[PDB]
RNA sequence: GGAAAUAUGUCUGAAAGAGUUACUUUGAUAGAGUAAAUAAUAGGAGCUUAAACCCCCUUAUUUCCA
């Protein structure tokens, strides 16, 4: 591409090589054009100072140059390079970061010509879809404890079949379990948000379970995986959010609250765990009622946001109910006519009088399938 | 006429339940083309004429009670009011203002400066403006009711500027006979940029022990919309040593907004002069943006 | 010190003359509280001790200060000291145009007869009672002390009738002096300011404190007590006679 | 000039009063000489033409003092100076251990009355009357003048009742000064040393002989014409006030 | 009228000194101003005619102040009158503990050397030339009137060597009159309170008004014409002598 | 009681000061007698005790007053009372036309340096010392005592110099006493008449025993003992502040 | 970086209290009387109004990110 010429020509320039690294290769080596592009660079965050400052490209510190991570925009496009480093020690050999990388998947260094340099066969490991640890697998577990969510999250995304997991990888995963708790939060909850995202997800959850990795993570320890299984596949295919998931897998609200504590996710996220719980029990379609989907409707009313219509609609695909979830999205929640003011003209001042016969009104209307017009309500409503 | 019939559109929908009419705040509203802005401005006036009606109503019973009182009086005909055994007449208010006049005189001769700069005027709005003025007034009268009062300097007030209009309004005859130095001058052709200390919430340097051989000068300045940083610009611009109050030094401020109102200001000026520590000085910052005193 | 002395305070049943008597019945004296009948005076003895004996009397009236003068000669067989401390206050402007009010002059004169006259008539009884003493080593058979205002020397607005009273006193404060001077009594003036007292403390609680803020050096109202150690040392100083002491703290009454 | 004033002089009938009502009228002024009825200011009143009349009242009563006010704003219509010259002496020791003797109540009493009660009531009825003067250029309604002796300062022996009318009066003048101030009335005291006069003239030539030689200077007797410059000038000067003038000869009175 | 007296004035050249020198002059009387030589007095003189010279002096120097008595009498050989009006101000506290500030000894210093040695040195050196003439037929051989404040009496704070020298000046004008006595010189003091002179200056502006309606009545900063009228009062009335007028307008200073 | 107060005494080798320092140190304060080199101070700060020290110092200069403040401080750490009874007496006459000889300035201007700008000096030096005092009970830092003189109020013949200095300390009290009010200094002044002391005995037996048969009573010169019990009575009592006290035993100078 | 928190310009606080300023020479409750300022609570928006709330954007502080 024109950027990955200019970028190239930059780095020339600097004569400090330059690899792309990571997603972006192994995208690459699929034959699909990456996502997102990752670079790597033999040059240290000092030479990158130097020759950002003799080029005159747009500089950006996403704090990650700890790391050596800086962003640079040429042609208005941002691009990411990190310096080459080991196990924050910058490194110029492209053999030892590959090694200091976590999965083969990802160490290989393609060059800009398009010719890839593996140092551990990770192109033939993504060709088979086979999952390959850098070095000794144990011991990049013991490095990071989140990769075990990395590998999760590799695995669901590149293996075609559930199942075909490493027994080595396994048991050592079980047996660093332990350390996987200290890790900070987001990390966790990001990655599974990914998993949960991703395929074998069903199958996945489970293994997890079997893991015992909920008590460090603080997932409860029995869940309702039959439940959560059939929301699987009730959502299979239908972009199901992993908070769903994870509802359909909780018992109790207040579990889910303690969860949300520890990883500190966003109250949205909260919320819907939280009414998913209580609608999951409580909230259910009326079949008695012609219009299945209308005891949804009433309750959308009766919120305030459309935030609650997505919440119910999500509720339905937790249900299951496809036909009622599409029905809910060509549905539009009809407007109440009534104002508060024309109770006024009834005749009406007390403004807690007012709010009361709004809200009878409301009722009323859902009752008559929202067909009653404005006239009709002030006709219902009584001179008073 | 259709700033009216606006007007009496609002009253139908009942928002701001406008309920009399007035030639100022009607043409205010043909001048203040935002009605998503007016929608606040129209409410407060509404609420402003209920309060009228409520102070009617609160007048009726003030007057009903004073009634009470004197036949109250009447009825008891007690008689023998300390054997019309009294030493002054009751004209303490006169007294009181003529004392603090006095003193106020005295502290112009040999007084500790204390300037207000009203160079802020580019940096604020009307209802900001108005909160200046109001907190300018507090603090004077603070100044006067104190038994070792500042004298209060009113450095870079332009005579004509939208501050001395408002100032005067509310002021009325009394501008000319309060006991404060009013000139157009900045602060520094009056004193020596050595004695000067700018006092401003962003300055690196704490402010410790109040100093008496110092002029402190204060911001006359409200800041809605948070502007960091003006008092330090000034200061910096005219090369003027900066200070800080230690509010977190002997409170618990944890996250809140270290800008101070200026009769709060004042308040604690004159409580650290009057020789009050640190604990009773800080006692007049507000309760709610501290949660405790430290130790 | 004062111990064995003989005091007839008038109006000691209260405020200044109640301080004046508890001080020298403390240091020894005895004392004659010379207050109205109604006053409560009489508490106010029994109090104090056996030194201390109550005679109810109008000093207005020459027939009564006679009788309490020889009832505390017989009590006592002396008057070695008087304290003037008894009076009244009446505020009232001269002329108030926006009422059309005038100032009333059965005020003036009782407020006159209270002050003026009254410490005048006890001077001249309690100067005879003296007289008949004998002398001391100085010469000094006695001692009359006499309570005026500040107000006598700048006085405030409504302030005309006790201002004549409290002058009036000032001004004869000297010429009594050369009256007995021959006789060997001396006549001394204190001029008290603001004190905490019934007559003060009576007003209400802001009144108070702006009063007492008035006062440059201290700024409280004046304890009885320092007027009773003025009166113990102008007793107790054999040279001071015909003079105005102002007990004020340095206090100038505002206009 | 003083022409067109209108001016009520109590005791105008004789000595300082009688001085004080020959310059004003001789200036032009119109004169109320206010004074007891058996005095002879009919006689004076009838020489000194029409801008006289006798007015004959008591100062001591309100009642003969208003007669004379309305008697005043009848004939002139108007009210604009008073002098307060009337008053009396008495000479009587506090008390004469050799004879035994004490003043008696009664002449302290009265002395009182006329010198300081009647100086007030003359006060306050003529500040009611001149309420009603429209304001001048500068505001000045009236003007009162008071004669209040140097005994007020110094007194001498037999001076107490009379000491004690004149520091009344120099003591109440500041106060009033300030009561009067919104009015727009200036209260002014002049205190007189010795002067030949009547009421000096009652007592021995002799020793009123020695007085008078005993003035610094000059080493007479004060000449009542003297005393009305003094009133013309402080009635002339539109910024007196409130104070007390010494027009003694510099004499302090000896022991 | 005062036609054909000669009066040497002090600081004549502004303030209270030049209204006194424009009122004798124009009523027909010769002046003489003494004031420093920078004062620009010679316009003053100019202005003001032929009767008036300026003699430039400095009271403090004995050597000027005989050469302008010896310029005044050779122009007009009489010496009648003569008026203390020069004088300085100074405000600063005696110790301001908060700012750790002393009252400067030089500032007391010329403080009083301006103003009371300078007003003695006047006296001491013009009594020469007044008892050179022949006494009037009343016996007086000429008059003295020094200008002091109401400070003397009550000074505001920081105005500790203003009051020090007025005090002074107060406390010699009775000795000075005693003095002169016997040689027929009589010898006054007038107190002025506030007056619109370039000594008010000093302060700023809203002082002045505040002090201007702090005056009982007028309510106003009293105008050098009326000190120059009193001046010509005292300077007629041949009985005035060692008495301090207080030309203040009833205002009593605060603290 | 005064145990544990230090006094500076200005002049306290003789006289009132010695007096003063007697008694203060009887009661078991400390004294520093503050007076000239040659004035053989030493001798009585020896027979005094050992609470008593002798610093010779020149009132007139701020140099020594400063080293005498210093080494009070040095010795004892603090100045709870200054008392300024250093001063000196000239008898010279203004003019004398019979003899024609004129008051000299240097007498005039050496007596004003030596009495109040000495006292002032002292005042203002010592202000600082007793600021540096903690407040007590009260907020009291100090009290400070002026020796002034009734010639303040009515000087004689020949006591112009004396009279002026004497009269500006009278006038400078009130000032400084609102000056240091603040700080919790108060000012008092002592107005004595006729001592037996040093000074008096240099005048003529006739005319100290005239003096004493002139005192109406105690007929004789009052024992400097009656002044230090004054002073002790000033310090000892809290609110006697910004006033003069003339403890002249009712003695009017003769004119 | 994205989240997650708060923000009351006199103080408490949700409307009301304590506050504030200008005048009345106050006759003993002036402990009052005429007036002034008083903005659904950071600044601007939708939703509305009885109060409102609820949410969008902007700004000031804060804890967390191979
Ligand atoms: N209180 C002050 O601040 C103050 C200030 C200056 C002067 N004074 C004067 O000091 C004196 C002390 O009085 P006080 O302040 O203690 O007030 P007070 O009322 O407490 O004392 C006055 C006393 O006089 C008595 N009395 C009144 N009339 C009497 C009469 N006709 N015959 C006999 N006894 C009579 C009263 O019963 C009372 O005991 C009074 O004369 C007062 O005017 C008081
Ligand atoms: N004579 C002096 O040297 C001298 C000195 C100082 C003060 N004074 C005062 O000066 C004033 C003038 O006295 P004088 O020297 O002219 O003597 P005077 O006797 O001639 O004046 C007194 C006048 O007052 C009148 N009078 C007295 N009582 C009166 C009353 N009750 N009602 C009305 N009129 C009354 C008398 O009839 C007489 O006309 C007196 O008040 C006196 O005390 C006089
Ligand atoms: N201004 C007031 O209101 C007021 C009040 C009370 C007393 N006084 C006294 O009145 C007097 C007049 O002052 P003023 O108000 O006219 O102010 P002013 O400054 O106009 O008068 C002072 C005059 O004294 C002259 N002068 C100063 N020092 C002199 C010297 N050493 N030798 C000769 N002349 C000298 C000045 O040149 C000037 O003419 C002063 O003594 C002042 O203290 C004034
Ligand atoms: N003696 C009286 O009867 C009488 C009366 C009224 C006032 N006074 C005043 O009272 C004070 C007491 O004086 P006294 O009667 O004891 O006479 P005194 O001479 O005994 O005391 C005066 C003292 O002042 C000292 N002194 C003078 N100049 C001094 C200087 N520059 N520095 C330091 N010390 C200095 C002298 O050495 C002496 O100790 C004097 O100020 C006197 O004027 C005295
Ligand atoms: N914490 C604090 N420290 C110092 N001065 C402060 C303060 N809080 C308020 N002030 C003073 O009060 C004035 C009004 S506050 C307005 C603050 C505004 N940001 C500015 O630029 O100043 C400030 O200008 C400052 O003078
Ligand atoms: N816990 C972790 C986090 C990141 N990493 C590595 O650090 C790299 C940084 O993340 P990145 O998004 O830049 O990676 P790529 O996009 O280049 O694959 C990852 O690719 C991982 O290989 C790790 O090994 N362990």
């Amino acid at each position: 591409t024109e950027g990955l010429k200019s970028l190239t020509e930059l780095f020339v320039k600097e004569n400090h090589e330059l690899r792309i690294a990571g997603g972006a290769v192994r995208d690459l080596l699929n034959g699909v054009k990456p996502q997102d592009i990752d670079f790597a660079t033999t040059a240290t965050p000092t030479q990158m100072k130097e020759m950002f400052q003799s080029a005159g490209i747009r500089m950006i510190n996403n704090r990650g140059e700890k790391h050596g991570t800086i962003t640079a925009r040429l042609h208005e496009e941002n691009f990411e390079i990190t310096t080459l480093r080991i196990d924050v020690e910058f490194t110029t050999d492209w053999q030892k970061d590959a090694e200091r990388r976590d999965l083969t998947i990802n160490s290989m260094f393609l060059g800009f010509d398009g010719t890839l340099f593996d140092y551990f066969n990770g192109y033939e490991d993504l060709k088979n879809k086979k999952v390959r640890f850098v070095g000794h697998a144990k011991q990049r577990i013991q490095e990071d404890y989140l990769r075990i969510l990395r590998y999760f999250r590799f695995y669901g995304r590149i293996v075609d079949k559930p199942g075909d997991h490493d027994p080595e990888t396994l048991e050592a995963i079980a047996e660093n379990a332990k350390g996987l708790a200290g890790i900070s939060g987001e990390r966790i909850w990001v990655e599974l948000k990914k998993i949960l995202v991703g395929n074998h997800v069903n199958h996945l959850i489970h293994l997890i379970y079997d893991l015992d990795v909920a008590p460090y993570i603080g997932l409860p320890a029995n869940a309702s995986l039959e439940e959560f299984d059939k929301v699987s596949k009730n959502v299979d295919g239908f972009s199901p959010k992993p908070v769903t998931l994870l509802a359909s897998l909780f018992k109790v609200q207040d579990d889910v609250t303690k969860l949300d504590l520890r990883l500190k996710i966003a109250k949205e996220e909260k919320n819907l765990g939280l009414f998913i719980v209580k609608n999951r029990k409580d909230l259910i379609k009326a079949t008695d009622s012609s219009d299945p989907l209308k005891p949804y409707q009433d309750f959308i009313i009766d919120s305030r946001e459309p935030d609650a219509t997505t919440r119910v609609c999500e509720l339905l695909k937790y249900q299951g109910e496809h036909c009622l979830l599409k029905e809910m999205q060509q549905w539009s929640i009809p407007p109440f006519p009534v104002s508060g003011h024309d109770i006024r003209k009834v005749g009406i001042s007390s403004g807690k009088e007012i709010g009361a016969l709004l809200q009878q009104l409301r009722e009323q209307w859902k009752k008559s399938g929202y067909q009653m017009e404005k006239d009709e309500l002030l006709s219902y409503i009584k001179k008073t | 006429a259709a700033t009216r019939e606006f007007i009496e559109m609002w009253r139908l929908l009942g928002r701001e339940v406008p309920e009399h009419i007035t030639e100022e705040e009607l043409k205010t509203l043909m001048e203040c083309v935002s009605n998503t802005a007016k929608k606040k401005y129209l409410k407060y006036l509404y609420t402003k004429e209920k309060v009228k009606k409520a102070r009617q109503i609160k007048k009726e019973m003030k007057a009903a009670a004073r009634e009470e009182a004197k036949n109250i009086k009447l009825l008891e005909t007690t008689e023998e009011d300390k054997q019309k055994n009294f030493l002054f007449l009751r004209l303490w208010d006169r007294n009181m203002d003529i004392a603090m006049g006095w003193k106020g005189a005295q502290a112009m001769q040999f007084g500790q400066p204390l300037v207000f700069d009203m160079a802020y005027e580019n940096y604020m709005k009307r209802k900001e403006l108005q909160n200046t003025v109001s907190q300018l007034l507090e603090s004077e009268g603070w100044n006067r009711r104190n038994v070792d009062p500042f004298h209060i300097y009113f450095c870079n007030l332009k005579i004509d500027g939208a501050l001395h209009r408002e100032l005067v309004k509310r002021y009325q005859e009394k501008w000319d006979k309060l006991l404060l130095t009013s000139t157009e001058k900045s602060h520094v052709d009056l004193f020596p940029k050595d004695s000067i200390i700018y006092l401003t919430a962003d300055s690196p340097n704490v402010m410790t022990t109040f100093r008496h051989d110092k002029v402190y000068v204060i911001g006359s300045f409200v800041d809605k919309s948070m502007q960091p940083g003006t008092s330090l610009a000034k200061a910096k611009r005219l090369n003027l040593a900066t200070e800080c109050l230690p509010l977190d030094k002997y409170l618990q401020w944890e996250i809140g907004n270290k800008n101070l109102t200026l009769d709060q200001m004042i308040r604690i000026l004159l409580c650290l002069k009057n020789n009050g520590n640190w604990q009773e000085a800080l006692q007049f910052v507000p309760k709610r943006k501290h949660t405790g005193f430290l130790e | 010190s004062v111990k064995g002395l003989v005091a007839v305070i008038t109006g000691g049943a209260s405020g200044l003359g109640l301080a004046t008597a508890e001080r020298l019945v403390g240091q020894g004296a005895s004392a004659v509280l010379l207050d109205l009948p109604n006053s409560g005076g009489e508490a106010q003895a029994k109090k104090l001790g056996n030194n201390c004996v109550f005679a109810p009397a109008d000093v207005t009236s020459e027939k009564d200060v006679q009788t309490a003068l020889a009832l505390a000669k017989g009590k006592f067989g002396r008057v070695d000291v008087a304290v003037n401390c008894a009076g009244i206050a009446v505020a009232s402007k001269t002329y108030n145009l926006k009422k059309g009010q005038t100032h009333t002059l059965e005020d003036f004169q009782r407020v006159l007869d209270v002050n003026l006259m009254g410490t005048f008539n006890v001077i001249r009884l309690v100067a005879g009672e003296m007289g008949q003493n004998e002398p001391d080593q100085g010469g000094q058979r006695g001692v009359i002390i006499n309570t005026a205002s500040v107000a006598a020397f700048e006085g405030q607005v409504g302030q005309a009738a006790y201002s004549a009273s409290k002058g009036g006193i000032v001004g004869m404060t000297l010429p009594i002096a050369r009256d007995l001077a021959p006789i060997g009594i001396r006549v001394m003036t204190i001029a008290p300011g603001l004190f905490g007292t019934p007559l003060l403390t009576s007003l209400p609680e802001k009144v108070c404190n702006f009063l007492a803020s008035q006062v440059p050096f201290p700024s409280r109202l004046g304890d009885p007590a320092e007027y009773a150690h003025l009166v113990q040392a102008i007793i107790e100083n054999p040279f001071l006679n015909g003079e105005v002491i102002r007990l004020d703290g340095a206090i100038r009454m505002q206009p």
